[PDB]
């Protein structure tokens, strides 16, 4: 992302929606739901807060933090070796190698019995109130406004209170701005393009940045002169 | 030596294959960059084979 994620409170979207006389019955209760829906449907990683938190494994199982939504990586606390997805179907079940993990709910199923693991996970930036906190990027705000507008007009059109042309125009505008926001939050910055360039041009390829925490994904690959 | 009492040396005899009072640029030295490029490119070849 070229731009920065300056955070603002949720009713900044209701500043903008309620200009429209047909969206005057929207509330913070509706804003919260549709904003979470938009955050998830877009799936932009720059909107989440990067956090690292260590837990202990009792026996191939560990308690997971409360605010976790996705896991960037899991590693062993003492070695630093990263973990992979567990393809095994019989992990903690005995009969009569390289470590791995799996996460479903509040439980993480590792292949280690008793060890501490570091989890780099993503969460949502919250407000002083326990509510989501949205970027103030006007592209993001306009796209979220159009999302909420499109949902409300879909309801009104199912009722027959909106002309079909109106809903078609709203959907068209929302689709274009959804593409625009997706590209805005995804296209690399200049500093990120240096990382991508250092990853791309490698006379001797580096294919083991997963073992580390992708620390050296972006380091330059310096060849000595002979 | 017959006429110079100062001319003496040791059992060690040898030579440097250098150019013009410089350090020697041996054959391995002038082939080594190509060997390193060969190794890198064949690393690429092995990974392409594996994939």
């Amino acid at each position: 992302m070229v731009n920065n994620i300056n955070w603002v409170k949720l009713p900044v979207i209701l500043d903008r929606l309620l200009r429209h006389p047909l969206l005057t019955d929207l509330n913070l209760e509706t804003a919260i739901q549709y904003t979470l829906d938009f955050i998830s449907a877009m799936g932009l990683p720059n909107v989440y807060v990067d956090k690292i938190e260590t837990i202990d494994i009792k026996e191939y199982r560990g308690e997971l933090p409360c605010d976790l939504i996705s896991i960037n990586q899991v590693r062993l606390h003492k070695n630093g070796i990263a973990l992979r997805a567990m393809t095994d179907n019989f992990n903690a079940y005995p009969t009569h190698g390289e470590p791995s993990f799996k996460t479903q709910g509040r439980v993480i199923f590792t292949s280690i019995k008793h060890e501490k693991v570091d989890i780099s996970y993503k969460a949502i930036m919250l407000d002083d109130e326990g509510l989501p906190l949205i970027p103030d990027n006007p592209i993001f705000l306009k796209t979220l406004e159009l999302y909420i507008k499109k949902e409300w007009f879909t309801i009104l059109f199912d009722m027959g209170k909106i002309s079909p042309a109106v809903l078609n125009n709203t959907q068209q505008e929302y689709a274009f701005k959804a593409g625009q926001c997706n590209n805005e939050f995804v296209i690399p910055s200049v500093s990120e393009m240096e990382a991508i360039t250092n990853m791309w041009n490698q006379l001797i390829p580096r294919v083991t940045e997963f073992r580390r925490g992708f620390k050296n994904l972006g380091d330059k690959e310096y060849i000595r002169v002979h | 030596r017959l006429n110079n009492p100062s001319r003496c040396h040791f059992g060690i005899v040898g030579s440097i294959y250098n150019l013009n009072d410089s350090r020697p640029f041996s054959l391995v030295d002038m082939m080594k960059p190509y060997n390193y490029l060969y190794d890198a490119i064949h690393d690429r070849l092995n990974k392409a084979i594996a994939s």
